[PDB]
Formats: structure tokens, C-alpha cells, sequence
């Protein structure tokens, strides 16, 4: 369900999807991560649909009775809140050779697991949750580890990967961002 | 350790030189916690963070955790987030609404004023016949309070009873702040969501950049950031150099601002055409110019500022943040976005989205700024590198760079006059024990 | 084999199980992790069979000739050693809003991989080994990373997830526990 | 640095105040390693950890790694786990059985007594015609030995030849220990498996809690822990308050204990009805009461204790642990479970299972205890917060709270008398250079 | 493609391989990791083909115009560069009880994910890319985390696992090695 | 802090004792950065790392990052990798070819000589009518330069203008170096790929081992490493003990080497039969013996050496590395492999492959070496353990262990004479402020 609270578990379908569909979605994600982890930024950006909304909300620390305030809501400040146009600009920056936070470039690994797929009411459209571990290291000794969950809307697509990303929401398992920046894509 | 004479020698504003030790030395850092953060006015948040009675925000003064909380009389109080029994954090959330603050270790409870009002077992364990008759009085055991003053929406706090009041401390800098804070009778409001992140550098690199350093943006640091904002049909070959502007050094206190004049392209690259129009033309801009008559605000573009030591912002982009220090080698950025409370909602939404795009942990301008500070810090681990004499000469004794259109001391947009006053003020705070001499 | 030493590799079946069974077991684990990572503790506890034994032994450091002493044995001190009744109490504590180590709550991610399934001699019962990475972060800056192996006995079940956990043994890849507590479930 | 006068001022037992610096200051921590851990009796383990000749346990005295090892004559020796050639760890395992301890760097080998007995190439490289004839004598190069004494099963060690013997140091506290350690002629035994975990807090928070702080358990800290033990049909609304009990302050040395009287519910929530019955009724309880006649042990419930500086336990739950210090801001807990050696095995199994459930890294009581210490520590990073004057007044000059049924100085179960003596004793150890004055 | 630059993404096949083959390859990798993580070094070594080449190149930090210098090339210094004979010697060392860096032994977890398979032009031969997270902890408190990518050539084989490793190239996402050694196998 | 007298007492070469504090004390470490690394000749790399004009290598002198770069006149310069404006790292890559080094913060650009040659906005912001007329002169703001000298391929650098030249500092040690560096008129070359890794130990453990410690290899440390090289049909029961050889202590400066005599098995286990033959027999070996006539080089096997403080290598295996210090408790190893430039390519390929197999972060010899240093370091966190008096007596006043075949002071292969001179030299550097007395 696209507007399930991020504090709430994913609304998986009564029974899991077919093996074939699980494999296609996983294989898509592994190819996406290859592109990112090998800094294929133009090729990665081609996977973003023209109507993409890519968002990563801020997470706050709350005691029991104010737990519904954990997530800073849509329409307020956020870590990412992007369209196809702004993501394009980010990609121009990343491929410019003038992005000093990425020059020299980070070494990343996007491990993809816990993939749960839901078929939506439009044929060719999926809602997918997955867990990630993003390892980033750069320069001599810097290491940042990010973990969390991605909830996507994927659309079947005529490209060589067979999908585009129509929506991406990233749950990051941090409140204070412990890295010095978010100069990598999730 | 460090004599006043030894400390003053680290900064030479007459010859324009800085000793690199100021950014790395641990002993100097502890003296900063006492002599700078312990008695400076520090920005904690915005009144709109705590609109209603019992609303609170937890944040920091230096490395001390404090609670900022709206009182029954609409006043705001700030006190240390530390139980007076054994030191537990009283409040464990980032913010919310309270009727009381209770310590979870032994259940000592505090009212929203910070007074101790409930001690479990007081009657059985702490007194004989009536409260206080054996030397234990709840009145004695409230957490340390700070002085609190607001300036047009911003909440500042200071521990030191002997320090000057807020406006006195702000010296001749208030009009420059007003460019952002006083454009409308409606005031400003904070978009919800304070973004917090950790940068392994000294606070002074970040405080100085927003005080005095447009140079880095007019040269190398933000080429890719600017490029990110251009349409596919344009490249960096179609962006003109920016060379005209000024900077301000406050008469007292280490404050600084700089801006471009009559060239909106710096602003356009960050905030977009919709905000640029709002900032310059129409009823909102007209009213701003009436409200800040001391400055030609409609001719000013891409302004940066620091209110010493650690309150920094970019009027017109409207990012604002405090640099919380975390030793000599680390800082936390706590940033949020301010908008005029009566701006059209399409304008508010553009401020929100352009801010995330640019001056944010993920932003296309900020990521390159921090990468610079982090690499400097790493190098200063070296023994030779930590004692280097650094050049703060830019603009020093370079004549005819002031601008009589602006109040106070001014110099070129590419200058280190503001920066020199920042470090000169740091060295005063660090070497003069009493407000007797330090006050304006 | 249920009593294989924890120091020894999993006794996988001569050939891997069917794709369909692998998918059902993986999908079960991903749903379990969703429940934990979204603090759905009542729903998670419903997955524990009434005869559950949930155990995490202590691991010690030994030189070559005393390597068979690595694991503190069953019947001795341990990190967890729980029944359906004690796990119930833990769940009451976790949902009380008085569990100060979890108030405010930890941010966790349970990544599930390396799932190896074995069909047991009772129909509907499986022995499953998997690897985990448990990321936990809390309050401003605290991060604990746990890695290890789980060996479960799963039983097919009429619940909406289709299994219950009848046994769980957790290998943690630590001797000294490096976190300040074990206030999360594995 | 720190004068004796400067150190004594950090603790005021007459006015009931503590300076927060005691928990964070690095310079004070190094003086603790010299003046407290360097000459205190420290708990290393239990005789049953090393039953047989050549059995050993590696553990710690402060931050020094030591080997505790059963000798051919059934004595126990303790010596530094450090090769005298270049410092390598001699023994790399947690425990086992040895005939010899060999350093893997250059192969220097030590007998189980800690003597150096084999130097590879001694004949070719270290002497001329016979061993020792060029100044190298193996007798000279054994690792430092500690004094070792046991008290009813517990093994304690002390580096300082001038310190008082173990029982003298235990002052008037032994009966309180006996409540756990001397219930039966059979003695106690340790369940196998020492659980070890790392808590980022100062050792003194944990030492003090088990010395003197029942308050936190009678208020807020363990509500959810108690709740975890209740049947589905009950909630916290059906648990009565606990208000009757006492605490003990040792005459010398900083030791402390506390307990509830004639109310077994504190115990019941942690250990269950089977252990509660065993502890109170039948032949085992009767024999305990004969063996510890100085105390009304069958009326005592949920006792806590610390043997200064860092040996803490809960008689009747029977968790026992040493707090190994790891700088001012960290500790390791090394805990194990003791049972009467002749208890029925169903009783032993209930002790084992209830201990894992409650006072364990995963336990439903312990997790909330540590969360408190960790948050205190974090706050003390602050500059104001680290110098706070904390309240240790509870019970101070509150009359008629002693109990003549118990030996030595007593006060209410909710009191800080034991705690005040703990810090008073710390300040003595920290400020008095010689046993000449420090000894009882 | 066996000689794709390590800086470049994996050359996956136009469409993913069959489910059955994906499952066999994943299951092989999970069994391999079990052997390593349970220190079954002889059994693991049996999986290395007689013509194995096991290599892990050095990664360097470069600015934009010298990015093709990132990887120290084949034929130069490297972290591993091994044959069946040298790997045999490493295994003798590991099983000797005299390997002081592994005595006492490390606690490892090899998490295997993002498995992408390519069928090669010889029947029975595969090129496989995968992501790894190698968790290593030892003695009281030491923890090293390694992340990266493996590119293998696998051959179908008559052994009880059904494959041997004919080539292994390891991309490590570090330049400076942050651990005190590389005393574990990847 | 530390008096010269206090420092000299930490090392007794007459009685053969070392104070363990030398390896852990932070205050001593900072004095090492000033008094040892600040004025010693430090190995940075090999001329073949930077063959062509504009080629550079970034590396370290102590904890200072430096650029080593080939000049237009084929000279090599070394200067601090730190911008003189605000301290940014000028060069961000490990190596490459440059025409200029530009700081990315404000765009200050440096030629390959380290001179400042381009300041953005100099004309508008830094002067009035012409460059330098307001006190800002680019000539003033170049990064600190080091003295640079090469010795047969190796590039060394030194900050101190008053230190002795390179060869003078090398004392009587050059022939021992030549065993590796001067075997052929063709010189040596470095195989590409510097391997870098982090070991949590003190640099002196590693410097000393390669200076003086064959003992660890003739005893326990490398049994499994040797075993890794044996054919399936052999085990450790078929490897003979090695007992014949010598070691060298330089006349001045702390340098050391050791080797076995007329027994190639130490070498064979590490480098294989092909390299052993090349090292001993045929035209290349014959020419080496003519080129290093001061030593019986064909009788020497498995040599180790340190050029004080931190340049270490193994002639015949041909691993070479610098130990960069990272506080008292950590080091980085930066290692590479040298081969005679005119060796047959099959020989070069065998050097390459055998080196990765053995003396490498993954190598079967190195992993066991480091495990030793790391465990020592961990133990020295202890308070007693950090002040231990360690045995450096081996060989002390043991007569008739020298070898007149070799120049300078010699002793047995299993000896600590070289090691004693290393620590004696450290104590001189640490306690004598001026080259007036310190120079040979
Ligand atoms: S520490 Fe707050 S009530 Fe005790
Ligand atoms: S360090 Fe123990 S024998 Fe050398
Ligand atoms: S810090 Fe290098 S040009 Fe400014
Ligand atoms: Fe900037
Ligand atoms: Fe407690
Ligand atoms: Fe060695």
C-alpha cells in the first residue's frame, strides 16, 4: 500500500508472487547496484522514470507517546526529495569531474536483500520493499555504513533492464546522519 | 598551558596570519568550551519550533545538552538536560509537548520551568517530620539555567550572567540579519524537520566560511553545484564570473556577512527564478526594503553570514544552522529552513525543495563545502602541518574596497576582513577573563 | 541435523530443496524481519510456536587444543535461553512503554541471506540455516552491528505466514558482547 | 594536576554532594588505576573456575590482563599476562588446562607458577659457558605476581604488598557476603559460562548501584522488568509498593548492601516461586540461618551488595560480576551465576534460567540498568554538565533509620549512606599515599 | 566477459538465466560460505579447481583524469595472486595449529548476495558476479568489516557440491587495507 | 613532562633493559614526532616511482602528508601536502603526472616545485595597483620543503636543515644496504603497486624486528609460514634448525642488520629455488659479489635490515617498506617489491609472486608477525603492564660472537646488540636538542 506509514511494516500480498517475478525483480536490483557501484551514473539515471519521485525523509528520536512524530512528514524538510529534473542535475554534478566530495570517487557496495514484491492494480506496476546495506569507503580510511529499507514503485519497461523506477522512498536507520554527507545514491 | 599572551599570538590581524594550532589543539578546545561557548550567545532554534505551552526542543550549547521549552507565560526557558541526582538525561526525545520532565533512573520529576517538584520517597527517605527538615530541599536541586533572549524569531541562550545582553552583543550586525529575519511584519517560521549530520572538522572552518568566504564560491568549490542547476543546453562556459560585491565586519564580536551586488545569478543558481522574483520584485520585496532601510537590500544577492561563534545562514536561500562543536576535530550541523510566514504557499514550497537540493547533507552545494573542511582537518594531524602559519592577508591594507551604502566596516566581497575580525574576536574571548574588558 | 555442533557447518541435504520451498522459506524470513524492524512485537511473537526454544549460547576464545570448549554448552549460562512463556514476558516488556533501554526504540535492519533449507523426517517440518547482519542504531549516534548464523526448526502453520518457529539457535560472531545490551531479537 | 586536597573536595559526605568530574576526568582515572585498582582486592573468579591442577582463567585487574591458575599444591597464583621479553600476551585463551605457558613471539616458556623455565637458544645466545654467567638469569624475568586470597569460594587478588589482608579489608561486611556464599558446608559453585559485555559508562555508576541503590528499583527503573514476570491476567496495578528494609555501610572500605524485609515480592519477581521457597523454607534455608547467625537472613529479600571497588552481586538471585574499568567512559561486565553446590538439580536449573532471564546482557532487568548509566555518561561530555554538583544527600542526618538486628552502620533501604561511604572511601584511597594511614 | 575492467560493471546476459541455475549457483555459494565460516578449510580447498587463479588486486585513489590507474594491474603487486599450489600452502598453514594470526581463530560471516550469472561458451562453465559482506571478529574486541564484489568462473563438477571454482577475482572496497591482515579467505 | 634525564633512563644498553612506556606513552610519542621523525631521514619511495617530469607520489613523513615529485631538471622535490591559505590537501591522488597542483578550496595553484603561482582574484582582492604592493607576495606562501637525497634508488627526505647529510647519517651501514640495492650497474626498480595496511601497534616493534630480530624466525613465529612452502610429502620434522649467522650494529644512528651464513634454507623457504639460484650462482651473483666487496655476500642468507627510524627490508626476498607512525598505538605499513632492473623476466615474475605469498598483508609470513605486535600493544594498556622493565639483555657481555669478515660491530644472529643500539640511538635523539652533540 503506497501510503502505509514508514513506521509500519510493508503490506505484503496474502501469498508471495511467482518465482519468475521474484527473480526478475531481484535481478533488476542487482543490475541497478552494479551500475551504482561501478559509477555508471548515466546508465543508472536512465532507469528513473520521467515521473520519478525519490525521497528520503528525516527520522527523529521520540519517546513512546510521541512515536507518531518519528518521521518528518512529506511536505517538510527531508534528506532527499527529488524529481526527474533535480535528479538529472545531481547526475550532471556526479559526472562533471568537479564534484569535490566525489573526486576522488567513493567506493560503494549496495547489498540488496529481503525483497518483497506486491503486484499493483495496474498491469506492469509493482510495489517492492527491500533491505539494504550500503558500504561506502573513500580516500585513505573513511568508511560509512548505511542500512535501511527501500520501498519502490517499479514499472515494466522496454529498456534492456525491463523496468523503470517510478517511485523510491528510502528509510534510513539513522536519526542524526553519521556520515559527513549523503554523496551517494540509494 | 596557554598564557593570554601565548593565545593572542596565534592570531595576527595586523599582519594577516593564523597559527594552524587553533583548529586542532585539544587544550585550546577545552579553553574554547569555557571561554567561548561558556559565555557566548548560542542559537538553539526558532520560536516556531515551540509554539505552544509545554512545547520543547532538545538541542545543545557547545557539548552540553539543553532543553528549550515554552512556559505558561509564553516566555522560553533553557536549562541543562541533566538530572541533579546522578546526572541522567531528563528528556530523551528530540522534542514534543510536556507537562513534566521525569528522570527515568530514580523518577525525580521536573516541571516545565526546570524546577524539581517530585522526589519519590521524600517523606520516607529524605526528611524526618516534614519536607526540608533534614537538609534536603528540592529548591536546591534544579538543573543549571541559561539566560534566554530571542531576536526576531531566533532563540539564543547564554550561561554567563555577566555577558552583555543579546542586542548589545550583536553590535552593528542586526540590519544584515534583518535581510532574512525582518522582511515582513508576519515574521518568519521554520519548515518542520531539523537536519542533523556529523562533519569531522573544526567548527571554526564552517563559522569562518559563512562569516567571510565568498571566495570559495566565486572560484572552484561550487562549479559542479552550479552546473547541477543548468538546463541540458547549457554548460559552465555560459556562466559569467562574479566580481562585484562587498563584505561586512562587525564593530564588535566577530560577526560577518558578504554578498554580490546587482547580479542575481549567484542567487538564481541556488534558489531558482521563482524565489529570485519574489526576493526582488513585487509587494513582498517592496515591503522588505521599507523594513530594512539601513541597507540596499534589493541590490544584494547570495548573502552569507555568521553571528559568532556558531550561528550561520544564507539570506535568500534561507538555510540556517548552528555548528555544534564535538572536540577540535568534529562538528554536528543542525540546520533548518526559514520562510516568511506570509509568503504564498508556492513560494514556501519552492524554498523547501530548493533547500533540500542545495544546502543539505545530500545537497549539491553543501557536499562539496564539507569535503574541504574534512580534508583540511585530516592534514592537521601532521606535526609540521599543525603548526603552519596560514595566510589571512586577503584584502589587508588594500585600500578603497569599502562601500558607504552599508553600515559599519566593509571590504570587497573577496576579502578576509570579516574573517580577521572573527579570529581577532576569538582571541579576545580566549585571552580576556572578564567582561570588564571584553564587553563592547 | 539438529544436534550438529555449532562449530561445524550445517548438514545440508544431498541436493538443494525445490525452488518453491526455498522461496516460501525466504519470503517467510523477510516478513519476520519486517515485523521486527517495524517493532510489530505482538505479530512477531505470534510466529513463535508454543513449544519454542530460543537460545543463544556464549562463545569463548580458545587456542587449538581446547577448541572444543569454544561454545558454552546447553544447560549452562547463555545469552538467551527461552521458552514461549519467557519470550512472552520479554514481549510484554517491549510493548509496555516502560522498557527504558528501548524507549526511545532502536532502529534495526535484519538482513537475511544465505538461506539453506533441509526437509526433516516429519512432513511440514524444516531445519533452516541462514546468515544475518543485524544493524541497530539508537538515540543520536549509537550503532551496533551484529553478524552471525541462525539455525531454525520451522513448522508449516495455518497462520497468514504459513510457518511457526519451533526452535531457534543463534550463533553470534562475537565472544565478548560488544554492544551495551542484547535488547533486540534475532 | 590533583592535590590530595583537590581530590578530597570532590566528595562531601558531611553535606552530601558529589562533583561530577569523578566520573569523566581522565587524569582522575589514571590516578584510580594507581591508587585504587593498583592496591585494592579485586575479584577474579571462583575456585570452581579452576578446579584441577594446571587449570587457568584469564581475566583482569583493572586494565591489566592476568592469569589465575591452580598450582600443584592446590594453591592459586595470579600473575600478569605479559612476556618479560617484549611484552607479548603469554596466554591467548579464555581458560583451559596447561602444563606450561609459552610466548608465541620468541618461544619463552613459563611454568604454571609463572616462572621463566625455557629460553630458546639460551646456551648459544645468552651466556658463555654456563647459564647465567653473562648476566642473564631466567629467575629475573618472570611476570609480576599478585597477592591472592580466597573468601568462601571467591578468588581475590591484590598487587600491593603493603595492603591489608583480605578479611581485614572486608571490615564488618563478611556476614552480608555470607548470605550468598556461606549457606551450606558444601559451599557454592559457578555455573559454566562467564558472560562478558561492554557498557560505555564509568565503573563507579555500577559499583555504586549495587552498593547502595535500591531506590532505582523501588521507583521507575524496573517497572517493565517486573511486568515481564507477571501472568497475562496481571498488570502493574496489582503490584504493591515496597517500603520496608535497610541498608548497610561498612565500617571501613566502601562496602555496601541493602535489602527489603519480610516481603518476598522483590525476590519473587526476579527468581520465581521455586527459588523463593528454597531460599526461605525447608532444610536448606534452616541450615543457612544457622550458618549466618549475625543476620536475620530469612527475613531479608532482594539484597544487593558491592565489595569495593568492583565486586558486586545479588544474594538470592545469585548473579555475581566484576566491573572491569576501560577508561573513565567504559566498563566490561564479567558476570557469572553461583549456586549452592548441594542444591537439588531442579533448583540449580531454575537459578540458571531465571538468571539469563533477568541479570544478563539480554536480561529484562539488566538492559534497563545499563541504559541509565550510558545516558549519564553521554551527558557528562558537556562542559557545564561535567562539573555539576550532584545530590548524595538522601538519608543524610535523617534520624532513626538504623536497625539494631544487623551488624555495623545501617540506614533505610532507600538511602545513600552506603553510597556516601563508597565515595568517601574512594576519596581516601585517591588522596592518601600510604597504608600507614589508609588501613583500618 | 572475463577481461572487463574491474572499474566497469559486470557484463550480464541480455536476459537472466533460469531460476534453476540461479538457485544451484546461490546454493553453492551458501555452502562455500558455511565451510569457510566453520573453518572447514580442507573441504573448502577441495572446491578450488586444479587450474585455479585467485587474485585480489590493489586499489588506489585517483582524481578524475587518472581514474584508469585505479586498479594496480595484473602482473604487478597485489593482495592475493594465487595458484592451486600456493593456495594449498595457505591451507596447510591454516590447519597447522601454528598460524598465530589465526590461533585463536577468527569468527567470520560471509554474506553472499546480488548473484548475477552468465553462461559461457563452454557447456558447464559460468561467469558469476556477486556482492559480499565479510564480517570478521577475533579475540576480545577486534572487528573488521570487508565489503566488495567477487567475479568467478565456475565449472560444473562431479563433487557433492556440483561445482569447482576455476577463477576468482575479488574487488575489495578499500584502498588502504584497514584490517591488520588479510588472514581470511574471500 | 619529560626531562632528558627522564628519557635516557627509559633505555639501559649497559644493563640491557627497556621501559615499556616507550611503546605506549602519548607524551613520548609527541616528542618522537618532533625529535625523531622531525629530523630523521625518512624513506618515501623509489626513483622509479616517479620516472618522468611531473610524476608524483603522495606519501608521509611521520603523520605529515608530503608530495614527492620529479622536477624539470630531473631532481626530486618533497614538500608538505598542505595549502598555505587554509590548509587543504593540495593533491588528492596517490600519484600521477602533473603540470600543476591546485587547491580545490579557493583554487590556489602550485607549480611542480611547490611554488605558489596562481592566486584567483589576486589583482582584484590582494593588491592595489600591482602584485605585492599591499603586503601579499605569492613567494611567501609555498608549503614547507624537505631536504631530499637518494641512495641507490631509494628516496629519503629530512625536514631539518641542521641534520647530517644522508650518507653521513647512514654511518657504516651502506654495504649492508648494497646487498639489495647495488648488485648491478642497472640498479633496481619497483614493481608497481605499493601495498598499504594498518597495524594497531607501535612503530618501534616493527623497526626493531627488522633491525635485530632473527630470533623470532628461528623459534616459533614462522613455523606455519615455513610449513606453507613445503611439498605435501614433507612436514616440519624435516626442517633443520638454523644456528649459524651474525648481526650488525651501526657505529652511529640505530641501524641494524642480521643474516644466516652458508645455509640457504631460510631463503629457500621464502623465495623458492629459482630465486635462490639467481641470488647465489651465475653471472648476476658474480657481479654482485664484485660490486659489494666489503661483505661475503654470497655466504649471506635471509638478511633483515632497518635503516633507522622506519626504513626496513629483506635483501634477497626484496620486500621493502616504511612504517608510518599513527600515534603510539598504530602504524601503517607501506610496502613494495624491488627487483634488479636487468634481471630475466622469469626472475622478476618469481620475486613478484613469492613476495605476495609471504611478506604482504595476506602473506603467510607477515600475518603472524603483526599478530605479535598487536597483542603486545593491547596488553600495554594495563597500568602495571605499561611500566614493565623488559629484557634487552640477549648477547649483552657475551664474548666472542663478532665476525671479522664483516665491517663494523657484529654479534650473533640471535642477539639484541642491533636492537640495543636502536633504542640507545632513539634515546639520544629524544634527549639531545642539537646536532651539535647528536651528529656522528
Ligand atoms: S539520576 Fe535522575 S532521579 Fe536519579
Ligand atoms: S615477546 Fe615473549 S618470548 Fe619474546
Ligand atoms: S585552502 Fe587552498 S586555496 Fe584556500
Ligand atoms: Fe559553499
Ligand atoms: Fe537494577
Ligand atoms: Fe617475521
Amino acid at each position: 500500500m503506497i501510503s502505509t506509514p514508514l513506521s509500519k511494516e510493508f503490506e505484503w500480498p496474502a501469498k508471495p508472487v511467482s518465482l519468475e517475478l521474484q527473480h526478475q525483480v531481484e535481478q533488476f536490483y542487482y543490475r541497478e547496484a552494479q551500475l551504482l557501484d561501478h559509477h555508471a551514473f548515466q546508465a543508472w539515471f536512465a532507469l528513473l522514470a520521467e515521473d520519478i519521485h525519490y525521497w528520503m525523509p528525516i527520522r527523529t528520536v521520540r519517546t513512546a507517546r510521541e512515536q507518531g512524530l518519528e518521521y518528518v512528514p512529506a511536505g517538510a524538510n527531508a534528506h532527499f526529495d527529488d524529481t526527474h529534473a533535480t535528479m538529472y542535475g545531481r547526475i550532471r554534478q556526479k559526472t562533471s569531474d568537479l564534484n569535490w566530495a566525489e573526486d576522488p570517487p567513493s567506493r560503494t557496495r549496495h547489498l540488496v536483500s529481503n525483497v518483497i514484491v506486491r503486484e499493483m492494480d495496474t498491469p506492469g506496476t509493482l510495489e517492492v520493499a527491500s533491505a539494504f546495506l550500503l558500504y561506502r569507503s573513500r580516500l585513505e580510511r573513511q568508511v560509512d555504513v548505511f542500512a535501511g529499507e527501500r520501498r519502490d514503485v517499479l514499472r515494466i519497461a522496454d529498456n534492456p533492464l525491463g523496468f523503470q523506477i517510478a517511485k523510491r522512498t528510502i528509510i534510513l536507520d539513522q536519526s542524526t546522519v553519521l556520515a559527513n554527507n549523503l554523496s551517494v545514491f540509494f | 598551558n596557554w598564557t593570554p599572551d601565548a593565545i593572542r599570538a596565534l592570531v595576527d590581524q595586523d599582519n594577516g596570519k593564523l597559527d594552524a594550532r587553533i583548529y586542532a589543539d585539544q587544550d585550546l578546545y577545552q579553553l574554547e568550551l569555557e571561554r567561548v561557548f561558556g559565555r557566548s550567545w548560542l542559537m538553539l532554534g526558532h520560536e516556531t519550533h515551540i509554539p505552544k505551552i509545554g512545547d520543547y526542543l532538545t538541542t545543545y550549547m557547545g557539548e552540553d545538552p539543553v532543553i528549550m521549552v515554552r512556559q505558561k507565560d509564553q516566555s522560553i526557558k533553557v536549562f541543562l538536560n541533566q538530572c541533579r541526582h546522578r546526572g541522567m538525561r531528563i528528556v530523551r526525545s528530540d522534542g514534543g509537548n510536556a507537562k513534566a520532565f521525569t528522570c527515568t533512573y530514580h523518577g525525580w520529576a521536573y516541571d516545565i520551568a526546570g524546577n524539581l517538584v517530585n522526589v519519590p520517597f521524600e517523606k520516607e527517605a529524605f526528611c524526618d517530620k516534614k519536607e526540608g527538615d533534614c537538609g534536603f530541599d528540592k529548591a536546591d536541586w534544579g538543573p543549571l539555567q541559561a539566560r534566554v533572549e530571542t531576536y526576531k524569531g531566533l532563540v539564543f541562550a547564554n550561561w554567563d550572567p555577566e555577558a552583555p545582553d543579546l542586542k548589545t552583543y550583536l553590535s552593528d550586525a542586526m540590519p544584515y540579519m534583518d535581510v532574512m529575519l525582518d522582511r515582513t511584519e508576519a515574521g518568519t517560521e521554520a519548515i518542520g524537520g531539523i537536519q542533523k549530520w556529523v562533519i569531522p572538522c573544526n567548527w571554526k572552518f564552517a563559522a569562518e566560511q559563512f562569516c567571510s568566504d565568498m571566495y570559495h564560491a566565486g572560484t572552484m568549490s561550487h562549479l559542479s553545484g552550479v552546473l547541477a542547476g543548468l538546463p541540458p543546453e547549457m554548460d559552465l562556459t555560459q556562466i559569467q564570473l562574479s566580481k562585484n560585491g562587498n563584505q561586512f565586519r562587525s564593530a564588535w564580536g566577530g560577526h560577518g556577512a558578504g554578498w554580490f551586488i546587482n547580479d542575481s545569478s549567484i542567487l538564481l543558481s541556488v534558489v531558482g527564478p521563482k524565489i529570485t522574483q519574489y526576493w526582488t520584485q513585487g509587494p513582498a520585496a517592496e515591503k522588505a526594503a521599507r523594513r530594512v532601510p539601513q541597507l540596499p537590500i534589493l541590490d544584494m544577492f547570495g548573502q552569507h553570514m555568521t553571528v559568532f561563534p556558531t550561528c550561520s545562514f544564507l539570506p535568500g536561500i534561507n538555510t540556517i544552522r548552528t555548528w555544534h562543536p564535538r572536540g577540535p576535530n568534529e562538528v554536528e550541523v543542525w540546520a533548518f529552513v526559514l520562510v516568511d510566514a506570509d509568503a504564498p504557499e508556492d513560494i514556501k514550497e519552492e524554498f523547501r525543495l530548493q533547500n533540500i537540493r542545495t544546502f543539505n547533507a545530500g545537497g549539491v552545494f553543501e557536499q562539496d563545502d564539507g569535503e574541504n573542511w574534512v580534508e583540511i582537518q585530516r592534514v592537521m594531524r601532521g606535526h609540521k602541518a599543525k603548526s603552519t602559519s596560514l595566510c589571512a592577508k586577503m584584502g589587508l591594507n588594500v585600500p578603497n574596497k569599502n562601500n558607504p551604502a552599508y553600515p559599519g566596516k566593509t571590504a570587497y566581497v573577496y576579502a578576509e576582513e570579516a574573517a580577521r575580525g572573527m579570529y581577532h574576536h576569538w582571541s579576545r574571548m580566549m585571552s580576556e577573563p572578564s567582561w570588564d574588558t571584553l564587553k563592547p
